[PDB]
RNA sequence: ACGAGACUCUGGCAUGCUAACUAGUUACGCGACCGGUCGGCGUAACUUCUUAGAGGGACAAGUGGCGUU
């Protein structure tokens, strides 16, 4: 594939950047949640020292800002924490009108809807929330729940029938249909619990990586695995490329960017502090996304720092 | 409207209400320098003069200070100050400068925006103070 | 001092040998797994517990761990020993053999052996550690 | 560009002596415009020996009776004797106490008799750290026993016995106990 | 005696009746051939300077 | 845990030859959600759940319910 | 198994939450010079200082050195 390459070092983070977000509006609009118990802002720059320089700090909870995501602009964020509450932040003057609580235990991620219209969260409760933006009570099922805990639930950003894949850590993966809120699909087969599912822009594909050693991919057209796929280690994050049919995850210090022919590796872009020591644990990748033009990958990392790459080829 | 920012020191705690202005600084019915002690004065000129005056020229932030003894009402409207004008500067104009400051006052002193958690130790009976015990004839 | 005791050590131990496929590398997931499999009533307990869970799991990252055994990771544990070099180190085409097994063997009706190829004997019969 | 009180640089100072001089501190990030801060260097090793010198200096110099505990008189019996000394000599007067330092803090001094042993005394080298404890100790002292039993108030007998300290005038209490240490330290072999 | 300073490089432990003199390894900045145990009085650390103008006597050891 | 897992009665005893003295202390049980523990138990004590005994998935499938 | 520890109350941090004319921060009729002191008032930005309610937070958790490694 395109040879990747890095843009230096800056300071960005003091914690570990738990979660990231790249809006589709702006190249140089992005949102970061951190164990600084904070939410982070980050305008890039294009400069040898300095990439992402801070403006405004978005502080609002309690616990650890677990997960943080925007639709489609720049104008709004939505924010979950681990005691529970769920946020939108406003990046005008850095403040909340409303507050929606729902869970009496950990929150990990939140999904929101394209036409904002659903918010839907997992949850540590054991209890998969459907509810809106605007507070209105809408009908919900409690019913065919997970046994287990609740990590991650997505949207697919398209204008067709709306869709949950929520995982849990049962090793099971569920399908939710908005119209009808019932359970269409189960897929089972994970030997680990599943840690992030996620869906392609396309709406006829969908994959899950977790701690089952499996990064296999599941189309929610019908529900069958259909590619296979083994890891070397545990996985965390997973994406698509929203140009290509990449796969894009974490295998901890390292990822897994796999050509379009076949996704068949070429060659693990490998990164490691050069040290002395080799008894220094590498960090581990909790999440990932592409820039706006697609050519910049901008990474959470476990040793509190943000790995941007790019492509320079020769 | 206050930036909601407070400062402590010992049992002493005080806040500096927050306003745009032209850098013009109260503390409860008096300026930042008229204070009485004269020798603790240069503790609470520790923050104006070592940032700069500049810094202190764009925000009107009065400092309000409820607390026990002199010294630990000092070390409240001091830290206030600081740690009004970095909040001020960071939910306002921006992180760059914020930051700067931020790592100005930390470097010059790092206890200049945390409190200082010590307070008074509880007395045990048998002896005047907390570690102190009653003489005893062998 | 911070020495944990055998109350902690022991819930972390049953921790580790019962649930290890959800416990991980970081201390809050552990904190968190802790909680909801097992009812620790005090949170400083339970972070006591989730602590010694993190530095056990760093242990066993080292490799092997002595003060416990999960059979789960056991299987693979045989797994990866089963090591088989390609060439087996008792096939080696020239053994060096002293006279005197040479004669037992030849007294064993293995006189006509190839592959056995006779030593000198050492001169003296020093072998004795100097007493005193 | 910070300076002591209003007036004293810390550009002028020099330690030349590489014994002690990660112990004193004057021209590093250790500069501040009051000696009175408190602090925490009183809770850790590794931490007490970052307090800057004239702050353990000034901290050092309430003792006996109501004195103890009143550290801003000692903020303000520092500025005084220390516009004396700067009048009386036109020098810098943190390179002065720094030079009263040097040759105020024991090289070597007696303590028990290495492995084991109590019935006499056996010579050792004194630290950096302790020597400056000990330097500061007999300033302070020397300076309360001039003005014990004399006329002449406070900010004077530290004003002199950091001068002689500083010149090597055997008035002064801290040098003349250094020479009696090292005395005893050769007597002692 | 000649005048030359030694420079802690390994704190060897305490001595003495109430335990106040410390065993540690001494250097000297001249030749890096020499490092003697030298017991010391008062807090010392790891990595400073000992000044000696007096070197023809040892601390016990061994 | 004394206060509430231990029920202490301190009584005088009447003797021909004098007053006798009687501790009775109980270890109360406990039981949850019960009438003869308290509801918390010992803060020394932790209980496991025996986790489930699922056979791990050898390959995925497609389960309709 | 008891004791130790765990435990409880305390001392410290949450601009996260349930909120308070028996608490203040915000609401202004000398604007006393043509942007300012208030607990000299010149008589509805809501919980930030105050108040202990429920959760959270710290565990030797990360790095390095020593150590049956």
């Amino acid at each position: 594939t395109e040879q990747m390459t890095l843009r230096g070092t800056l300071k960005g983070h003091n914690g570990w950047v738990t979660q990231i977000a790249t809006t589709p509006q702006f190249p140089d609009m992005i949102l970061s949640a951190s164990r600084d118990k904070t939410i982070i802002m980050w305008k890039l720059t294009r400069d040898e020292t300095n990439y992402g320089i801070p403006q405004r700090a978005l502080r609002g909870h309690s616990h650890f800002v677990s997960d943080v995501v925007i639709s489609s602009d720049g104008q709004f964020a939505l924010s979950g924490s681990w005691d529970g509450t769920l946020r939108l932040w406003d990046l005008t003057t850095g403040t909340t009108t409303r507050r929606f609580v729902g869970h009496t235990k950990d929150v990990l991620s939140v999904a929101f809807s394209s036409d904002n219209r659903q918010i839907v969260s997992g949850s540590r409760d054991k209890t998969i929330k459907l509810w809106n933006t605007l507070g209105v009570c809408k009908y919900t099922v409690q019913d065919e729940s997970h046994s287990e805990w609740v990590s991650c639930v997505r949207f697919s950003p398209n204008s067709s029938n709306p869709i949950i894949v929520s995982c849990g850590w049962d090793k099971l993966v569920k399908v939710w249909n908005l119209a009808n809120c019932k359970l269409k699909t189960n897929h089972i087969g994970h030997t680990g619990y599943l840690n992030t599912v996620t869906v392609s822009p396309d709406g006829s594909l969908c994959a899950s990586g977790g701690k089952d050693g499996q990064a296999m991919l599941w189309d929610l057209n019908e529900g069958k695995h259909l590619y296979t796929l083994d890891g070397g280690d545990i996985i965390n994050a997973l994406c698509f490329s929203p140009n290509r049919y990449w796969l894009c995850a974490a295998t901890g210090p390292s990822i897994k960017i796999w050509d379009l022919e076949g996704k068949i590796i070429v060659d693990e872009l490998k990164q490691e502090v050069i040290s002395t020591s080799s008894k220094a644990e590498p960090p581990q990748c909790t999440s990932l996304a592409w820039s706006a033009d697609g050519q910049t990958l901008f990474a959470g990392y476990t040793d509190n720092l943000v790995r941007v790459w790019q492509v320079t080829i020769g | 409207q206050s930036v909601q920012v407070f400062g402590r020191k010992k049992t002493a705690t005080a806040v500096a209400h927050c306003k745009r202005g032209n850098g013009l600084i109260k503390v409860n019915g008096r300026p930042l320098e008229m204070i009485e002690p004269r020798t603790l004065q240069y503790k609470l000129l520790e923050p104006v003069l070592l940032l700069g005056k500049e810094r202190f020229a764009g925000v009107d932030i009065r400092v309000r200070v409820k607390g026990g003894g002199h010294v630990a009402q000092i070390y409240a409207i001091r830290q206030s100050i600081s740690k009004a004008l970095v909040a001020y500067y960071q939910k306002y104009v921006d992180e760059a400068s914020k930051k700067e400051i931020k790592d100005i006052l930390i470097q010059y002193d790092r206890t200049l925006l945390v409190a200082d958690p010590r307070r008074c130790e509880s007395k045990k009976f048998g002896g005047p103070g907390a570690r102190a015990r009653y003489q005893k004839s062998y | 001092g911070r020495v944990r005791t055998k109350t902690v050590k022991k819930a972390a131990r049953v921790i580790i040998e019962k649930y290890y496929t959800r416990l991980g590398n970081d201390f809050h997931t552990n904190k968190r797994v802790c909680e909801e499999i097992a009812i620790i009533p005090s949170k400083k307990l339970r972070n006591k517990i989730a602590g010694y869970v993190t530095h056990l799991m760093k242990r066993i990252q080292r490799g092997p761990v002595r003060g416990i055994s999960i059979k789960l990771q056991e299987e693979e544990r045989e797994r990866r020993d089963n090591y088989v070099p390609e060439v087996s180190a008792l096939d080696q085409e020239i053994i060096e053999v002293d006279p005197d097994t040479k004669e037992m063997l030849k007294l064993l009706d293995f006189g006509s052996l190839s592959n056995l190829q006779v030593t000198q004997p050492t001169v003296g019969m020093n072998f004795k550690t100097p007493r005193g | 560009d910070i300076k002591l009180f209003g007036k004293w640089s810390t550009d002028d100072v020099q330690i030349n002596d590489i014994s002690l001089q990660d112990y004193i501190a004057v021209k590093e990030k250790y500069a501040k415009y009051l000696p009175h801060s408190a602090g925490r260097y009183a809770a850790k090793r590794f931490r007490k020996a970052q307090c800057p010198i004239v702050e353990r200096l000034t901290n050092s110099m309430m003792m006996h009776g109501r004195n103890n505990g009143k550290k801003l008189m000692t903020v303000r019996i520092v500025k005084h004797a220390f516009e004396i000394i700067h009048l009386l000599t036109g020098e810098n007067p943190l390179q002065v106490l720094v030079n009263a330092i040097i040759n105020s803090g024991p090289r070597e001094d007696s303590t028990r008799i290495g492995r084991a042993g109590t019935v006499r005394r056996q010579a050792v080298d004194v630290s950096p750290l302790r020597r400056v404890n000990q330097a500061i100790w007999l300033l302070c002292t020397g300076a309360r026993e001039a003005a014990f039993r004399n006329i002449k108030t406070i900010a004077e007998c530290l004003a002199d016995e950091l001068i002689n300290a500083a010149k090597g005038s055997s008035n002064s209490y801290a040098i003349k106990k250094k020479d009696e240490l090292e005395r005893v330290a050769k007597s002692n072999r | 005696q000649p005048i030359k300073l030694a420079r802690v490089t390994k704190v060897l432990g305490r001595t003495g009746s109430q335990g106040q003199c410390t065993q540690v390894r001494v250097e000297f900045m001249d030749d890096t051939s020499r490092s003697i145990i030298r017991n010391v009085k008062g807090p010392v650390r790891e990595g400073d300077v000992l000044t000696l103008l007096e070197s023809e006597r040892e601390a016990r050891r061994l | 845990p004394v206060n509430y897992y231990v029920d202490t009665a301190v009584r005088h005893v009447l003797l021909r030859q004098g007053v006798l003295g009687i501790k009775v202390k109980i270890m109360l049980p406990w039981d949850p959600t019960g009438k003869i523990g308290p509801k918390k138990p010992l803060p020394d004590h932790v209980s496991i759940v025996e986790p489930k005994d699922e056979i791990l998935p050898t390959t995925p499938i497609s389960e309709q319910k």
